[PDB]
């Protein structure tokens, strides 16, 4: 009696999030335009009898835009729109998931030409399963009352049903399914090109400094910001802001942008939080390994800036530049891995003793061992078998293969660190002398930029790419085309 | 397993 | 009070899908005509003294016509329909539930000869378990009600009990007896034959060239289109007049169609190119091992389009034509793992370096080694021994076998894809200049046709059937035969 | 609300005790129900405390719905009829209410029958929450008025449920529902008797006797209810005028069977020239190697045609039987590993055809290393071994074990693999026939196996009249006692 | 019903928590004085074109002053201030979780300024997963609910979702990326300069001896305390104000 | 039901 | 499968 | 990984 209503909301506010405002993901704008399109212009796709799509799904990463594409089509689409969440249909009875779905659509096709959208689909579209505890039971209860009401008897016209997930693969088949959800639209993490335009969504309110241009200030963050998402670069933008208000600056400056990147990867920066003299000394010794061995490989990223004051979690911080690339090798990840283990062999060259600020460090060359033997192909023993390995936050129930398998891979594992941990022993060997030379300076000034790394070192013996022109050339486009087709052209 | 409770109203 | 309210609609509005409009599934609306012909007609089956069957269940996989089917039956049939949903008897109290259903067939009973129709009846067709779960009783009162109003004392007759769903091994046998559900009627994804005529129902709302006969094109697009379903088509027809609309065409070219398969079964195509050219170089020398393994290995599948823009979650793509087989023999299975490597093998002769993009390649060669080894029987040493695979959804709880045997199935995956693994490496060896052709003509059109493969590398030199001619020579019927038998000719 | 939705039929139902016909050992203790009702005198004569009902149980499709009509049409007395889940309501306070009113109504029509169907839906285990609460005072209600009718002479409630596990105790005791009458399904005696009260409002062909049939029929459908028994009746007459044909022949009737347990045959499907060659040598080695063991089943109908789930099919004649030999099982399965051995003698290649025979050869040699005593190397020993689609929680063995249980399943499967592959290539040129047949005609019958193999060399049975020489009685006898002579 | 209001009580009164009180986390308190240096002077910020940010995550080990660092936070902008526990949400039944953080959120907004303190947010914070254990489905919908109400549609401004744990490793990306929470501050134990400090803070109230002196006691009693949480601190100096009872 | 015994599907 | 490809990082 | 340490 009470409970039962669909707490909907047929929001009234006008959303002021346009198109525009989304960047880095045309091809997912594009098919969700296509929607909009049909509300405004129906004559030109009903002259080929195109029906309207019922609805559509969008899954990708966590903070890729996929509430603000919604927010978008809220924007300029001329139609009453109603939101729920995925988790707002069960409430601790029997048979209320079921009552709240119908009275959703009850409220949905009573505007004719409405658009909906469930937000974290996966609370209801979790896959039906056998014979199994009464949790279960009220659950498979509210999704076959969806489908139904998705696609049946008491299904009329134009009503799109947008929806958004993280994670598809949990999702039912009977759900995701042509006449359900037509469009299945994934909308990854941005590139270069994305980033770029993402940042002149995001330097629009700012107010820079009047030597700086919001066009190239764009690309330079672009290139400085890899692997973020699109909520990192909203991020970076607003924390530039924040940096430049505490030091009462009347313009933000690009020193500003580059104290907001390093706030976000590495924490906060505790200056006041001191080590005593024979612990600095051991601390300056482990980053120094990051620095020297992360400088003389070839495959490691390029290094920003080597710290030794306390940046959250940690004594020490280094910050790096990750290459922006999609096909790692064999090389590169084991140089990747030598400049991990860079660490521990520079304090055990000089003192003999071995900490155990080294932990994280070993966290990170472990898992990418598995990740080469266990998933990708990258062993002979083992074979080019791929297997789903575990997440940290995975509880994992049992290994898909034998024991003499994980017998087999935990010996190569070892085989393999070791074959790491002796390439760079023989390197910070070799460069000696150089490790010495950058902690020295490191417990004189706590931190070093790159260019007073080039003061000791020299110039770095490899090929580094470091601009966004530089990032971009080989393709030849140098920006990113919003180009919209000629029957879209309204926006 | 999480309950869900089939309320039996009162008078 | 007045919640005992069966909320089931008497339809009454005049639904214009007729029996022409449900196509494929030839044998299954046969017997829900037989529904609708002994209602019409009851003079041709009670000379023989037939009386009116109970009911029909209508299960099969998600997105084939047991709805459609249904809503062919209350356009056609002209008794009074009425529907309701599964999932609609169960609500927040102890009466309801059981006090719904008796008002469902209260409601059937005012209506006489009237057809009902419940869609998901696992809802509260759930199989009866033990002293248990508090929320599992209100289910098996629901059932027990559903039960006695279909089968015992006071059981009118003229009410055909129609009901769909997808998973009936969960129901009661007690609802799978012959005079609850007299019959069980499995619409399964259709054939070629099948997927022909949904074509010619929903091609015929669009508008085509002046050239592209609606009748010819549908056998094209089965060929096109292998392995899907009843609504898998109805996107294709769907689609590709909105992308003949996008970019603002007078008639929908067949251009259009093959973009809107690509777009179901690859994904989102995106336009700007981010890739490095020397990483650009590396899924090139990718996409063209999977082109040539496929192009000279016997029982792998036709080649459509090989196409380095990225699309979707992957870097590259290359949409095959799946042989629609219902028997894959030993050596069948080998070359598609002996395709599904070629690309890392590819990669492996021109580098010298593997990477991790072949990721997803490894577990499906994973996948198609353990199934043949544990779920079929193709391996002579483990034995003539099938168990049950746990899917990817499923969760390896215990192993139902021992390690010793697990230890013997584990070597013997690494054997047979290391025996698929030489013979790859020893196909794309010696065909290593025609590997060298197809990718560097990736590097500029960045896709391929099929013809642009028989103008490089010249006729494919096997037994290759692509049209719909040469895919139905062996029925020697051409089409989906809709004749009717002499009972059933008032359609 | 407190309405007792239950309805004082008095209507003239078509349902007499001659169409129950197979339960008989079941049927004349619901007549002493009404000799109940009838004559209170010869059943005090002994000091005998006359009981109050009994529960009939089984399975589902069986009869113990039908019974109960029966009882209103044949006993003059009125008859009063609810299910089991007519009593819970919203309101706390109506479902120990209603049972006031049904069992009020019982007294208005004094000697009466009153069948609760169903009865699961109250009778269950006790208990805690609310919801719980309430069916456990509306079962008390049921209890106290049970035990309530010492003040009226004759008051008899009968019951109906296929689940009698789930029952509580409380309703088991003595002056309560005392004995439980067992329907179950029936054998080929009984079945045949099934088979004429749905034989009898057909018009069959003039070539027919509706006893000669019956008798045919129930050869041809073992282990079915008596739901699938007038399915068959009604299907056959539907597969009739489907052809507008003038009368049902026994054609009609053979595909009305081969529709319930088949599926769908559906012509519509397209298989290239090589894949029905394939299924073809496929299924006639399971034909041939059934017609060639002497424990296996009789084959009983072969096709090639797609039915749902399946590119083919062999219907078979499964022995109803209690006892399982060790051989017994071994010739089921160098039966169901028949059909792949027979691809590999004319191809020489495997096909993915075959899953669901290697299934059943797992887990029936599973079934029989572990939970029978069918090994000498593992033991007498049995251990509940988990079924498929439930989880699989901890083994209750070793590893050491489960080594040795592996190993011998092995050992066993390939005994039953030698002794098929010894069989069928022997028998090559007559697995060649079988096949070749299936490969023009589609469908074949055992008939069309006599005319192709001869006869099968072994002691069969298969004949209604040859399935009922065991007893000696010949047809199955409906008769009275003498203390039942008001029917 | 009773069971499904989120039973999270409003601290509307003036806090008398400040910055003055919360000694050790120096690095730490600029991080946190930036949301009430927003609620002040709001010009600053939006001249530069600056938005608040929507919330701070707490991390690090118990007792190091994560409610107190909180409490200081609504104490100086005069708003309302909200504690919930992390386990507040677990109800056995099925869909209370949920519908508690609608109710959560719903009382953040009705008191519009307001600072959101969500203790031991790792209980409903957990990464979701595959069909691991039943009951563990719960938690992934209390979780999905929170994810909406923080960013998505329903969305409001002017709200501070703080939230401390102590195991942010196990906490959903979901959660942790910039537009649920946009600072990740790490307060960890105190060092003999952090609680030194921690000790002047406490002694204040106490009554000392006439040759003790509080610049040299909290010195002295920072070393004969070595590796003590916050908590334990301000037990250190009521024991004692005990033992003198 | 009975034995059917079908040659399944694989698709 | 009806297409393979080359994934992502 | 943009960012290496070494943890307390
Ligand atoms: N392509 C983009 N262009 C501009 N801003 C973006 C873009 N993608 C994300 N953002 C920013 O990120 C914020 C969060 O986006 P939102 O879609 O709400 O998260 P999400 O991507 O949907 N992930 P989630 O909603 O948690 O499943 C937005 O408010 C924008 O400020
Ligand atoms: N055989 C068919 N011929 C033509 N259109 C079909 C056919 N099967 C499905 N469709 C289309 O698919 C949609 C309905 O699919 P339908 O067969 O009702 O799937 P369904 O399984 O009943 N839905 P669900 O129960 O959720 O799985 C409509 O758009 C139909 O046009
Ligand atoms: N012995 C029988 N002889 C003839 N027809 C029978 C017989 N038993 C059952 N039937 C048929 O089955 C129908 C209903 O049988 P029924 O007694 O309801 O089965 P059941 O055992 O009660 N299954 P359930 O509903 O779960 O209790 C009758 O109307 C007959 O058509
Ligand atoms: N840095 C500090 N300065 C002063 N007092 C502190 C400090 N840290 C903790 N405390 C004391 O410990 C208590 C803080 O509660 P706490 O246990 O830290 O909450 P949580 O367990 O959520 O971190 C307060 O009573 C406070 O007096
Ligand atoms: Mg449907
Ligand atoms: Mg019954
Ligand atoms: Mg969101
Ligand atoms: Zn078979
Ligand atoms: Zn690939
Ligand atoms: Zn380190």
């Amino acid at each position: 009696f009470s409970v039962g209503e669909t707490t909907a909301k047929v929001l009234k506010d006008e959303i002021d999030v346009k198109f525009k405002d989304v960047a880095g993901c045309e091809e997912a704008k594009l098919e969700i335009m296509e929607f909009v399109n049909f509300l405004k212009n129906p004559k030109q796709y009903q002259d080929l009898g195109a029906k309207i799509p019922k609805g559509a799904i969008l899954t990708g990463p966590p903070g890729t835009g996929k509430t603000l594409l919604a927010k978008a089509t809220a924007g300029e689409a001329n139609v009453p729109f109603i939101t729920v969440s995925g988790s707002e249909f069960l409430e601790m009875f029997v048979g209320v998931g079921p009552a709240r779905v119908r009275d959703l659509f009850a409220l949905a096709r009573k505007n004719a030409p409405c658009i909906l959208f469930i937000d974290q689909i996966d609370a209801v579209g979790r896959k039906r399963g056998r014979g199994n505890f009464g949790g279960q039971s009220e659950q498979e209860n509210t999704l076959n009352q969806l489908l139904v009401e998705m696609d049946g008897f008491n299904t009329t016209t134009n009503v799109v049903i947008l929806a958004g997930t993280n994670r598809p693969d949990i999702l039912d088949p009977a759900l995701l399914r042509p006449g359900r959800f037509d469009r299945q639209i994934f909308i990854g993490p941005p590139d270069i090109k994305g980033r770029a335009s993402i940042f002149k969504v995001h330097l629009r309110p700012l107010k820079l400094d009047s030597t700086l241009e919001k066009d190239k200030l764009a690309r330079k963050l672009a290139s400085l910001t890899p692997g973020f998402s699109g909520a990192d670069v909203a991020n970076v933008c607003n924390e530039a802001a924040l940096i430049a208000a505490r030091h009462l600056s009347d313009s933000i400056n690009q020193k500003h942008f580059e104290q907001a990147i390093e706030r976000v990867i590495g924490g906060l920066e505790k200056k006041t939080q001191v080590l005593q003299p024979e612990e600095k000394k051991t601390v300056a010794y482990h980053q120094a390994g990051h620095a020297v061995a992360g400088w003389y490989l070839e495959h490691a990223d390029p290094l920003l800036k080597v710290s030794i004051i306390p940046r959250g979690k940690g004594l020490g911080y280094a910050q790096y530049l990750p290459k922006e690339q999609y096909l790692y090798t064999k090389e590169q990840l084991l140089d990747r891995m030598c400049m991990t283990l860079g660490g521990r062999v520079s304090e055990e060259i000089f003192f003999g003793r071995i900490t155990t600020g080294a932990q994280d460090d070993l966290r990170k060359v472990t898992q990418s061992a598995y990740a080469q033997i266990v998933q990708f192909g990258m062993n002979e023993k083992v074979g080019q078998i791929s297997f789903d390995l575990p997440r940290q936050g995975d509880m994992v129930l049992e290994k898909p293969y034998s024991e003499a398998t994980a017998r087999l891979i935990d010996d190569e594992v070892r085989i393999l660190i070791n074959d790491a941990y002796k390439r760079t022993v023989a390197l910070l060997t070799e460069k000696k002398a150089d490790v010495e030379k950058v902690a020295l300076l490191l417990l004189e000034k706590e931190v070093l930029d790159k260019n007073d790394m080039v003061e000791l070192l020299g110039p770095r013996p490899f090929a580094e790419k470091s601009t966004y022109e530089e990032f971009v050339e080989g393709t030849g486009s140098l920006d990113e085309d919003t180009s919209l087709p000629e029957g879209l052209k309204d926006w | 397993a999480a309950a869900a409770a089939a309320a039996a109203a009162a008078a």
